[PDB]
RNA sequence: GUGGGAGAGGGUGGUGGAAUUCCCGGAGUAGCGGUGAAAUGCGCAGAUACCGGGAGGAACGCCGAUGGCGAAGGCAGCCACCUGGUCCACCCGUGACGCUGAGGCGCGAAAGCGUGGGGAGCAAACCGGAUUAGAUACCCGGGUAGUCCACGCCCUAAACGAUGCGCGCUAGGUCUCUGGGUCUCCUGGGGGCCGAAGCUAACGCGUUAAGCGCGCCGCCUGGGGAGUACGGCCGCAAGGC
């Protein structure tokens, strides 16, 4: 059981509902896939270096999770399968590693 | 891939005396265990050469063990043998 | 010629595993996309090396540009 | 017969040939130039001064339009594109910036032989 | 054993953007392309150039190196899983368990073969255009295998450090990657450079020996005939030993 790190890039012009529908469906997903969530992060609507999906923006979300790791990539399919969902990145966590100090 | 405490039980298994960490029966004990596991990755991913190496080194190392041991002591060698099914 | 602006003296202390944080990791992208050379960043082997993957994971997201229009010239 | 009087000005550059066309704010082309465009047409559609040309007369055509303002969009590495951005910079349109956008891979496919040794 | 470290080492799955080609749509008009110069070629069924959308294949720019990994061939976008080797500190455990290694078995760039598949770019053969005294070529326009994937063969090479493996002994200076410590410095593993002694026909090698030594395997014996003939063995073949 090793910590990961999820994140989710999904469409900028979701309202209210549409959006924590998609959280609840991501929440559906981890906990079905086995991922416990030690924290989180929304940071929503962000301006993108190069546009996504014909969108200039995305609504960004990251997840900081204990999982199995042998699920792990399952996980992620699913979590794609989404149509408003435009970027999965998993990242096994790694202590942070920092110059200047 | 194997955890400290899957290996802390094999160890505490074949150790001949508490705390014995390096004995000739442990060592053919882990052994086996990391070449079981490999054949086993290697059973899928018939592909991959790199790591069959590995296998064919740990084999001459666990060969080369045991018959020290039938040299030294055809004994512990024989019950060693028996316990962890090989001579094949 | 690049003995000017090290950008390590830039800022001090900073996460280089850091593939979230845009203002810094945007540092050491060149006026392309391009992702500067040690020369002017002035990291160290192992930091130069971090800073790539970081940066590249970075660019993936949407963060990051993988290369851009040269302005004047 | 648009009257645009604001867009955008494309130069393309070869070692064979150069080629302006001049666009609205949209991308959409309203006039053009080449050095085969002029007279030339060995070699000589390359020069410096053929450059020089193409970008007059697509400028020249382009105040037809009414143009007055365009920025500009520089593709490929090629003798004379320098004299056809120099020369569109006082065609008396005003240049209101310039922009390197020569296109780079990868490394996407194997080039001909003739620019080989890199991929 | 325990605890920490670096890495294009390997297998599988997923996946990102750049570029080319193709298709669709918009705008647009007389040429584009290519060369020493040109022609073949493409374009009025509207090409090149430009903007918008889509499909597909292949390869991963910058970082990137004087760098890292691997027994070797060789390995470079990013993510995950599986997995091999390796190094440092602790000095904990085994107690000579070591070295080399004929035969055997495994791997083994490229090209090449079989069954399918895929085929964007490139490109043997080939079809053209140029060039030349000719030009079965160098240049140009096309193009098939192939290059790509799976599975199975093929076993070759300037498969090169043209330098077999292991261990011990023999001044140093400097650059670098990567661990450790009481961190001006010290200490361990790797990649370079200059040099003591020494060696070498010379070039040059010199703690990464081509020096000084021991173990063990492979190999050499003037040039051509010849990697040929014959026999055997392997191979679907091409061919290999
Ligand atoms: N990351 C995928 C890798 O695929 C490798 O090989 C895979 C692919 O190369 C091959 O073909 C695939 C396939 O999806 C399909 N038939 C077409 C597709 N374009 C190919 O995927 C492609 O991806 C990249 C671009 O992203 C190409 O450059 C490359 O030719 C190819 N790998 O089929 C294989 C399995 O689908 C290895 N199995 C392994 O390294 C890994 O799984
Ligand atoms: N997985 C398919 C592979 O394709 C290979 O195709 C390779 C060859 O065509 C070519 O090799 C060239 C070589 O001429 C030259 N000596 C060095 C050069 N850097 C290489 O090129 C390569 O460089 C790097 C590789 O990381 C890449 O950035 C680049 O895209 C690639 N073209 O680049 C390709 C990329 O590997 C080989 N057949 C073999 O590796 C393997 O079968
Ligand atoms: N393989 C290259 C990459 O290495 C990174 O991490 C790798 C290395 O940093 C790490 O090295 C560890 C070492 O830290 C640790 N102290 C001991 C361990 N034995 C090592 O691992 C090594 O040896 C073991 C067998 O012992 C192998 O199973 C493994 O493949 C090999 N890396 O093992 C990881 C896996 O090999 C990347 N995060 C990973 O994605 C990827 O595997
Ligand atoms: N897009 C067109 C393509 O045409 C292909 O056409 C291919 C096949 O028709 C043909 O292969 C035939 C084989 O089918 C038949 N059973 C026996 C015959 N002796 C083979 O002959 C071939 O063998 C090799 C491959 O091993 C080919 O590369 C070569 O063209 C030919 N000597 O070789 C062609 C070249 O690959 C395939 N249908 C497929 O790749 C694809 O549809
Ligand atoms: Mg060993
Ligand atoms: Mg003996
Ligand atoms: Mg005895
Ligand atoms: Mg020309
Ligand atoms: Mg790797
Ligand atoms: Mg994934
Ligand atoms: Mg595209
Ligand atoms: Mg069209
Ligand atoms: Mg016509
Ligand atoms: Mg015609
Ligand atoms: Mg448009
Ligand atoms: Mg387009
Ligand atoms: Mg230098
Ligand atoms: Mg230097
Ligand atoms: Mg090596
Ligand atoms: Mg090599
Ligand atoms: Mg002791
Ligand atoms: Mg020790
Ligand atoms: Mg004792
Ligand atoms: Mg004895
Ligand atoms: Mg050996
Ligand atoms: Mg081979
Ligand atoms: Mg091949
Ligand atoms: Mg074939
Ligand atoms: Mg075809
Ligand atoms: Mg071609
Ligand atoms: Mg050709
Ligand atoms: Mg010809
Ligand atoms: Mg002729
Ligand atoms: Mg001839
Ligand atoms: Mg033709
Ligand atoms: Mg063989
Ligand atoms: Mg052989
Ligand atoms: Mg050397
Ligand atoms: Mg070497
Ligand atoms: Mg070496
Ligand atoms: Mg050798
Ligand atoms: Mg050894
Ligand atoms: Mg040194
Ligand atoms: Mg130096
Ligand atoms: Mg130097
Ligand atoms: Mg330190
Ligand atoms: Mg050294
Ligand atoms: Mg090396
Ligand atoms: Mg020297
Ligand atoms: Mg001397
Ligand atoms: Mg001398
Ligand atoms: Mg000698
Ligand atoms: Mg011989
Ligand atoms: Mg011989
Ligand atoms: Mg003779
Ligand atoms: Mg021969
Ligand atoms: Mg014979
Ligand atoms: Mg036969």
């Amino acid at each position: 059981m090793r910590r990961y790190e999820v994140n989710i890039v999904l469409n900028p012009n979701l309202d209210q509902s549409q959006l924590a529908l998609e959280k609840e469906i991501i929440q559906r997903a981890l906990e079905n896939y086995g991922a416990r969530v030690e924290k989180v992060e929304e940071l929503g609507l962000r301006r993108l270096a190069y546009p996504i999906a014909k969108d200039p923006q995305g609504y960004f979300l990251w997840y900081q999770v204990e999982m199995p790791e042998d699920r792990v990539n399952d996980l992620a399919r699913e979590l794609r399968i989404r149509d408003n969902v435009r970027r999965v990145m998993v990242v096994k966590s790694q202590e942070p590693f920092l110059a200047n100090a | 891939p194997i955890t400290k405490e899957e290996k802390q039980k094999v160890i505490q298994e074949f150790a001949r005396f508490p705390g014995d960490t390096g004995s000739t029966e442990v060592q053919v004990a882990l052994l086996t265990l990391r070449i079981n596991r490999l054949s086993e990755h290697l059973k899928v991913h018939k592909k991959d050469h790199h790591s069959h190496r590995g296998l064919l080194m740990m084999v001459g190392q666990r060969r080369r063990l045991l018959r020290y041991l039938q040299r030294e002591d055809p004994e512990r060698y024989r019950a060693l043998i028996e316990k962890l099914g090989i001579r094949g | 010629p690049s003995r000017k602006a090290k950008v390590k003296a830039t800022l001090g202390e900073f996460d280089l595993r850091d593939y979230r944080n845009v203002e810094v990791l945007k540092r050491f992208l060149s006026e392309t996309g391009k992702i500067l050379p040690r020369r002017r960043t002035g990291l160290s082997a192992k930091e130069q090396r971090i800073l790539a993957k970081t940066i590249k994971r970075a660019r993936i997201l949407g963060l990051l540009p993988f290369t851009e229009k040269l302005v004047r010239k | 017969k648009r009257q645009v009087a604001s867009g955008r000005a494309y130069i393309h550059a070869s070692y064979n040939n150069t080629i302006v066309t001049i666009t609205d704010p949209d991308g959409n082309p309203i006039t053009w130039s080449s050095g085969g465009v002029i007279g030339y047409k060995g070699s000589r559609k390359g020069t410096p001064y053929a450059a020089q040309l193409a970008a007059l007369d697509a400028a020249k055509k382009a105040m037809a339009y009414g143009m007055q303002s365009v920025d500009v969009i520089v593709r490929g590495t090629g003798a004379g594109r320098e004299q056809a951005i120099r020369a569109l910079q006082a065609s008396g349109l005003q240049v209101k910036s310039i922009v390197d956008d020569t296109p780079v891979p990868h490394n996407g496919c194997r080039p001909k032989k003739k620019f080989r040794k890199a991929s």
